[PDB]
């Protein structure tokens, strides 16, 4: 199949923050692309053009860590250096709350509906259920480094969450009658763990990507255990996602090459690679069509891949 | 340099 070698678009980055652990870039269902720029966040609305620089942190040495927008694309959560978790209304352009739990900054986010899971350098993972006013609802202890991968199942059945400590865990979705404690936990990666991706069209299928000490690419499923299939990608790889349409999956990199790598699925055997940035990628965000995937660097730009479609 | 312009 053909797959454009330039991306779509190329957007400016200036002052993005080089710091492998953060997860700085999201793709809202509203087709709404939120950035955090150092101690900023702006939105960049894709079918107009449209730029609007949603907050800035107040107080000196302040950055933002983390942005993922909620499902229906109206509230946004920002973790940010100083251990709080932000949610903004932006329709009305106004911070709604300051969630305040964490010990250490916020480097990863994930939704499940009204639940929002953040990730801290402190290694915890904090459930917040942002309806209510004691929002910090559970606290899940599976990591003793910085949480930088975190990622609900589209079915909301499991949690998964990479760690600087070289684990993944897979996390139930209620403790039930016991307490939090993993449903698993794969010590196979040599690296840190930020890429965590699961499989659209399949409810246990979970892919996980490591640092640079580890390069490899794993496909789990988590109901079993089975380690599918684990590739090496001869570089860190940053993040992963799915295409639901393609049936392909697509990694960014770092040294040597700064690429992306599409991948076809089940046989993981390489499509196509994205060329182009000049300083690692840092991570990677997929439009809500399916169709683009915006690959944000640390050369200050990102990069609008539409790999996945000819129109 | 203006943040996400093209």
């Amino acid at each position: 199949r053909y797959i454009p070698s330039l991306p779509d678009r190329i957007l400016d980055a200036p002052e993005i923050r080089n710091d492998y652990y953060l997860n700085l870039v999201d793709w809202s269902s509203g087709n709404v692309l939120a950035v955090a720029l150092d101690n900023s966040v702006y939105l960049w609305s894709a079918s107009s053009g449209d730029i609007l620089q949603l907050l800035q942190m107040e107080q000196p040495g302040e950055y933002i860590s983390s942005v993922a927008w909620i499902k229906e694309g109206n509230y946004l959560a920002v973790g940010t250096s100083s251990a709080e978790v932000q949610l903004w209304d932006v329709q009305q352009q106004k911070r709604l709350r300051n969630m305040t739990s964490h010990s250490a900054r916020v480097g990863s986010l994930s939704w499940n509906s009204y639940i929002l899971s953040s990730g801290s350098r402190s290694g915890h993972i904090h459930h917040h259920d942002v309806r209510v006013a004691e929002h910090h609802v559970a606290t899940l202890s599976g990591h003793s480094q910085e949480v930088c991968g975190l990622r609900w199942a589209p079915d909301g059945r499991h949690l998964a969450s990479g760690g600087n400590d070289n684990l993944v865990n897979v996390w139930p979705s209620a403790p039930g009658e016991g307490g939090w404690v993993p449903l698993q936990t794969f010590t196979q990666h040599q690296g840190a763990v930020k890429a965590v991706a699961w499989c659209p069209w399949q409810s246990n299928v979970l892919a996980t990507g490591g640092g640079t000490s580890d390069r490899h690419i794993r496909i789990w499923n988590v109901c079993s255990g089975a380690c599918l299939s684990a590739v090496d990608a001869h570089s860190q790889v940053c993040s992963i996602l799915w295409s639901p349409h393609y049936k392909e999956l697509i990694s960014g990199h770092g040294f040597a090459q700064n690429q992306l790598v599409i991948w076809k699925y089940p046989t993981m055997a390489k499509v196509a690679e994205l060329k182009g940035h000049t300083s690692r990628v840092l991570s990677l965000t997929m439009s809500p069509d399916g169709a683009t995937v915006a690959s944000a660097a640390a050369d200050e730009t990102l990069r609008l891949w539409r790999c996945f479609e000819l129109d | 340099r203006a943040p996400x312009s093209d």
